[PDB]
């Protein structure tokens, strides 16, 4: 089972630099080219560079010479991409991929991709979120089924992890994308259950914000 | 650099119907060895991109043959013979014939399903929040279709445009509907000075606005 694991989200100050990692397993690391791709604001892909770990040979897209530096550690099967002097345009999600094109066969083998690493370039301060339970009053939807909610607001930077009842409750859950306003993000999630389940059995909202080491559980009480 | 143009930007297709996406290049993609390095990738919501086709028409392993690709020179086409729910996502054509490799802008494929009316739930501020001096009124508009919807907040009869924060989910791969959250934030002081809080929506499924509100008082 071929896998590529990338490092977690990064908050970087303008003008500094970061080294992203792409740890692979399940295949002979030295025999395949590893490519790095950039994704800005949803749909908008750009090819950065490629490296053949076996020899250290790299090819760069002109736009990225000086911006990106690719390296590979054969002993740990890890590919690295260092981004230098970060600015506005560098905020994006970066993917590494064992693309699969075999130059000598002029054909391809399956492409495997990492999960992506989000890089946020900002000088705004890290702020822990405030988690608020949303119990119905009019958002009861009458009888039959009732929907509860969880409001996570005033945090920086992304991401935040929100689960219901530690992951047990996954059906009928809607988690909305965070929206930035005044240097802070707001996020919300709704859960619809039947009138019989709640209030009878408890529903709890679990929130985690790694950047600030905040972990909070809020029970939805009537 | 080679400019790759994709059309349409978005396509709405019902399950079981065919779909085709176009990709045009500013240079011929015929490489000097006689091969044409044109690939098609699919990026599903919340997933990394995945290659569906290579060399214009060759399918990658594990890709359903309902997907086919064709074209040559500067014009290429990806066709899906019969659309399934799993086809939801953004399709991209990417060329590797000229350096540097360049991508098309993407085509979003969305599942056209029957009209669905939003289920609306409104929530007053929690005690927790009021204690801190803030007050957010939340309105969830769940499982509707089409995505086109307009929400307005009205406090005691007049529209409130400031302090509103909206967010939409992408299309759900289980029922093909969309969901939206709307949060109105005020100070605790101003919240306790008003009475009626109304979340009002406009949607194709109704000739009159879809309403959800509450009156704050005491007891
Ligand atoms: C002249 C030249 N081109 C080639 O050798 C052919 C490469 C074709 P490939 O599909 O691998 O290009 C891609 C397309 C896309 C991506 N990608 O999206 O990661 C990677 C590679 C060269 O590189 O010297
Ligand atoms: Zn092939
Ligand atoms: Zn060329
Ligand atoms: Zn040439
Ligand atoms: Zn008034
Ligand atoms: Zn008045
Ligand atoms: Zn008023
Ligand atoms: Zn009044």
């Amino acid at each position: 089972e071929m896998q590529l694991q990338q490092s977690g989200a990064e908050l970087l100050r303008p003008g500094t630099s970061v080294k992203l990692s792409c740890k692979t397993s399940g295949y002979i690391f030295t025999s395949y080219w590893i490519h790095w791709v950039k994704q800005r604001s949803g749909q908008g892909l750009e090819w950065i560079a490629r490296i053949y770990p076996g020899t250290g040979s790299t090819y760069y897209n002109e736009k990225f010479k000086g911006k990106a530096t690719l390296t590979a550690d054969k002993s740990s099967s890890t590919a690295y991409m260092q981004l230098s002097t970060l600015k506005s345009e560098d905020s994006a999600v970066y993917f590494c991929t064992r693309w699969g094109f075999i130059p000598v066969r002029e054909d391809y083998v399956m492409d495997y991709w990492g999960q992506g690493t989000l890089v946020t370039v900002s000088s705004a301060k890290t702020t822990a979120p405030s988690v608020y339970p949303l119990a119905p009053v009019c958002g009861d939807t009458t009888g039959s089924s009732v929907t509860l909610g969880c409001l996570v607001k005033g945090y920086f930077p992304e991401p935040v992890t929100l689960t219901w009842n530690s992951g047990s409750l996954s059906s009928g859950v809607h988690t909305f994308p965070a929206v930035l306003q005044s240097d802070l993000y707001t996020l919300s999630s709704s859960v619809t259950v039947t009138s019989s389940t709640w209030p009878s059995q408890s529903i709890t909202c679990n929130v985690a914000h790694p950047a600030s080491s905040t972990k909070v559980d809020k029970k939805i009480e009537p | 650099d080679i400019v790759m143009t994709q059309s349409p930007l978005t396509l709405s297709v019902t399950i079981g119907q065919p779909a085709s996406i176009s990709c045009k290049s500013s240079q011929s993609l015929l490489y000097s060895n006689g091969k044409t390095y044109l690939n098609w990738l699919l990026q599903r919501p919340g997933q990394s991109p995945k290659r569906l086709i290579h060399l214009v028409s060759k399918l990658d392993s594990g890709v359903p043959d309902r997907i086919t690709g064709s074209g040559s020179g500067t014009d290429f086409t990806l066709k899906i013979s019969r659309v399934e729910a799993a086809d939801l996502g953004v399709y991209y054509c990417v060329q590797g014939t000229h350096f540097p490799y360049t991508f098309g802008g993407g085509t979003k494929l969305e599942i056209l399903r029957a009209d669905a009316a939003p289920t609306v739930s409104i929530f007053p501020p929690s005690s927790e929040q009021l204690t801190s001096g803030g007050a957010s009124v939340v309105c969830f508009l769940n499982n509707f279709y089409p995505k086109d919807i307009n929400v307005k907040w009205k406090i005691d009869g007049s529209e409130r445009q400031n302090g509103v924060l909206n967010s939409w989910t992408d299309q759900d791969s289980k029922d093909s509907t969309y969901s939206m959250s709307s949060t109105l934030t005020l100070t605790k002081d101003e919240y306790e000075r008003h009475n009626s809080y109304t979340c009002e929506a406009t949607h194709k499924t109704s000739t009159s606005p879809i309403v959800k509100s509450f009156n704050r008082n005491e007891c």
